């Protein structure tokens, strides 16, 4: 990717998206990030979509295999679950590496800072899903810390109905419920987020209305599930 | 049923 | 790694990979199992076929998207667009060709010669025809001519055996005839032959449908429907 | 519409 011009890497990421070639898309976006310029909103979307598709596939596979493994409890399912797990951890590490080496430090504005810290929280969370023992504790703490920093910035700098702020709060609530065994905090966060977002929805730009209303629906749906 | 996180969509 | 793996373990892992929708892994496990040098069962042929068809199917779909963008771009004929899509189409194409070559390699090195019965022999020759056909879709020029000939030859041999050895309603025979008809229409620019083959296949299958074992009824009737659908499209 | 070939099912 080093040899290709940034504009070409972005163009190819877009082509890969159209072709549903998400591994390629992610690699192109990694190359683009490594050029050392900030990403635009569009480009952050490309980066996010690419890596989430890759890890999403791996997570789904891991869940299938882990279920078979648990139901079973020869060596094959354990071995193959471990293989997929290692690949998943590799992708998460790549993303966390990009965030640490390039994206978090180089972000100027609050929106992009919060987005990248949310992403850091998310990929530590995906690591936490497969972790055991003492490693798991450290990983969970890393996720929590990233999410909390993002929350702190978003509350100071961004409107309650901002889609990044909402997506972050939704994901942090999922972290509380599914990872941190904190249902009370998950529900309280989701309900507070929903109410405060609805209270300011009349100020939200039309450009964000579809995305913010979707996230608020997901908060509602999680709240129904959790209560 | 798993909790729903931010969807992988524009 | 796979040479020394238990064959039974490779098959089990192929099944796990299928459940996990990990088709590249599934294909690699089945390649390893093939390389043990034993004949495949019906289940194993299904695993082999499903795995590689998922992989190449994804690549074909991607290639088609990119080829379309490429051609649209070139037609617009802007002084500044086209190189990136061409390069990326070429990248996907190369990957697709690699997978097809792998499959054709397995067929030629292990599966066709070692098949102990007509049914499995026809299945493998059909598969050879199919993967040459997928190569033909992306081939240009004189290479394309040779590849098309290779596909034709594999399909023809399969057809010849199937007519001598297999009932007209056998799913392998039907699937072969369906695919060969597609070859005629889409690759060989021979609509008359495509239609004639599809019509003959459909009619001969329908004529014996009343004898079909229940075990094959669903699959055979599905293929017959696809023959009908193609015939409607082609006329 | 492209012609339909044998589906990728067992
Ligand atoms: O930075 C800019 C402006 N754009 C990039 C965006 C910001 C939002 N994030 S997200 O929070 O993951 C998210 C929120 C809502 C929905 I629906 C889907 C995803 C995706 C990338
Ligand atoms: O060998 C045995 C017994 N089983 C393996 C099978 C034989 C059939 N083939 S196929 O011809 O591709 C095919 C025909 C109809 C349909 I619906 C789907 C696929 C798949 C592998
Ligand atoms: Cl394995
Ligand atoms: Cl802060
Ligand atoms: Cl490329
Ligand atoms: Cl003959
Ligand atoms: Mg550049
Ligand atoms: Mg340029
Ligand atoms: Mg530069
Ligand atoms: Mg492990
Ligand atoms: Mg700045
Ligand atoms: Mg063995
Ligand atoms: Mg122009
Ligand atoms: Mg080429
Ligand atoms: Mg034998």
């Amino acid at each position: 990717m080093g040899s290709m011009e940034r504009a070409s890497l972005i163009q190819k990421a877009k082509l890969a998206e159209q072709a549903e070639r998400y591994e390629d898309m992610a690699a192109f976006m990694k190359g683009a990030v490594e050029k050392g310029e900030e990403l635009s909103c569009e480009e952050r979307n490309l980066l996010s979509v690419a890596y989430k598709n890759v890890v999403g596939g791996q997570r789904a596979a891991w869940r299938v295999l882990s279920s078979i493994e648990q139901k079973s409890n020869g060596p094959e399912v354990r071995e193959y679950r471990e293989k997929v797990e290692t690949e998943l951890q590799g992708v998460c590490d790549t993303v966390l590496g990009l965030l640490d080496s390039h994206l978090i430090k180089e972000a100027g504005d609050a929106e992009s800072r919060v987005f990248y810290l949310k992403m850091k929280g998310d990929y530590y969370r995906y690591l936490a899903e497969v972790a055991t023992g003492d490693d798991k504790k450290r990983i969970i703490d890393s996720a929590r810390s990233a999410y909390q920093e993002a929350m702190d910035i978003s509350k100071k700098e961004m409107p309650p109905t901002n889609p990044i702020r909402l997506g972050l709060a939704l994901n942090f609530s999922v972290f509380h419920y599914e990872i941190a065994n904190s249902p009370e905090e998950a529900i309280s966060l989701a309900k507070t987020t929903f109410d405060e977002a609805m209270a300011d929805l009349h100020t939200l730009s039309e450009d964000s209305y579809k995305d913010s209303t979707l996230i608020m629906q997901l908060l509602r749906d999680n709240l129904t599930l959790w209560t | 049923q798993r909790s729903t996180s931010t969807p992988n969509v524009h």
